[PDB]
């Protein structure tokens, strides 16, 4: 039981560390989001005058 | 010049829908399920180890990085939204400033000898997202840094801001912080402190203390201050002491009474 609860703590610790990589993964996903689209927001205003 | 197309343009109305239209994405939600998911994580770990089992200060400090890196993430994706909507107001008001194109002021735009503010440029510009006016400092991570220690004796001084080594050079004098109370023979089941007081009371009969009396002095001493319902709060480093002084006292009980009986 003790061997089996250590694993568990092993697994979720790089479960954790897994999700804190996922973590400004996601937030350099939301810049290149957020980047490039007031480009073409620019070239739409570009269109509109 | 040669092709027309001129570098910028003043913000039209129907650009303008667009520009209201721009936000950045949030992860507010994202970012408090991550903060729940971490602190059911370490509440799990606080118990979750073998009482038996030593050496849980390495996990300690792995999570205790994680939750830094953690908040650091937080406090950036603030930065950056801030730094977003700043960066809206100036292009809007840069935009107003700016006149409009109607009959040769487009010409004048294209041949370069008239210039308009490009979000693109200014978010070039913008400057990196900084850390600062930022603490990394939770209940969280307070009873997380301070577990160890309570792991390792239920009784703990950790302070060490009247001198680095400990409480006094390297003998510290304090004492031993008591589970049961002398008033109330009992384990605190609603551990309540004050900011000011600093001393944790089982609330049950401080309320019997504090009726009739709008404040009253704190019965512990070392101090001298009369405190109200209001200053107590949740302490979670009582009951954690609470939970592991029981855990270790059960396998002791049991170690010696499997051994005692090993004997006969």
């Amino acid at each position: 039981i003790d061997d089996q609860i250590q694993q568990l703590l092993l697994k979720q610790r790089h479960l954790l560390s897994k999700m804190a990589s996922s973590m400004k993964s996601l937030k350099n996903c939301q810049k290149e989001l957020i980047s490039t689209q007031i480009l073409q927001f620019e070239a739409q205003n570009m269109d509109v005058s | 010049n040669d092709n027309p197309i001129p570098k910028s343009v003043p913000l039209h109305p129907k650009s303008g829908k667009y520009f209201h239209n721009l936000h950045a994405r949030d992860l507010s939600n994202i970012y408090q399920q991550c903060y729940k998911q971490i602190d059911e994580t370490i509440n799990q770990l606080v118990d979750s180890t073998s009482p038996s089992t030593i050496g849980i200060e390495e996990q300690v400090a792995d999570i205790t990085s994680t939750y830094k890196l953690l908040s650091t993430y937080e406090s950036e994706s603030n930065s950056f939204d801030e730094h977003i909507k700043d960066l809206k107001k100036n292009f809007k008001q840069s935009s107003d400033a700016c006149p409009q194109i109607d009959l040769s002021t487009w010409d004048k735009y294209r041949t370069g000898e008239l210039t308009a503010p490009k979000l693109s440029e200014l978010y070039l510009n913008m400057p990196t997202p900084e850390p600062a006016t930022m603490v990394n400092n939770t209940d969280t991570l307070k009873i997380l840094k301070v577990l160890p220690y309570i792991w390792n004796d239920p009784t703990c001084v950790i302070p060490d801001l009247q001198n680095p080594a400990d409480e006094d050079d390297l003998q510290i004098e304090g004492g031993k912080i008591e589970l049961t109370c002398p008033i109330t023979c009992k384990p605190y089941e609603a551990p309540l402190i004050s900011r000011k007081c600093n001393h944790v009371f089982d609330r049950d009969g401080i309320q019997n203390y504090l009726q009739g009396y709008t404040t009253r002095d704190c019965p512990q001493a070392a101090c001298s201050q009369v405190v109200s319902m209001r200053d107590f709060v949740r302490d979670p480093i009582m009951e954690l002491r609470c939970k592991i002084a029981k855990m270790k006292e059960s396998q002791e009980q049991d170690k010696r009474s499997s051994q005692a009986i090993d004997v006969l």
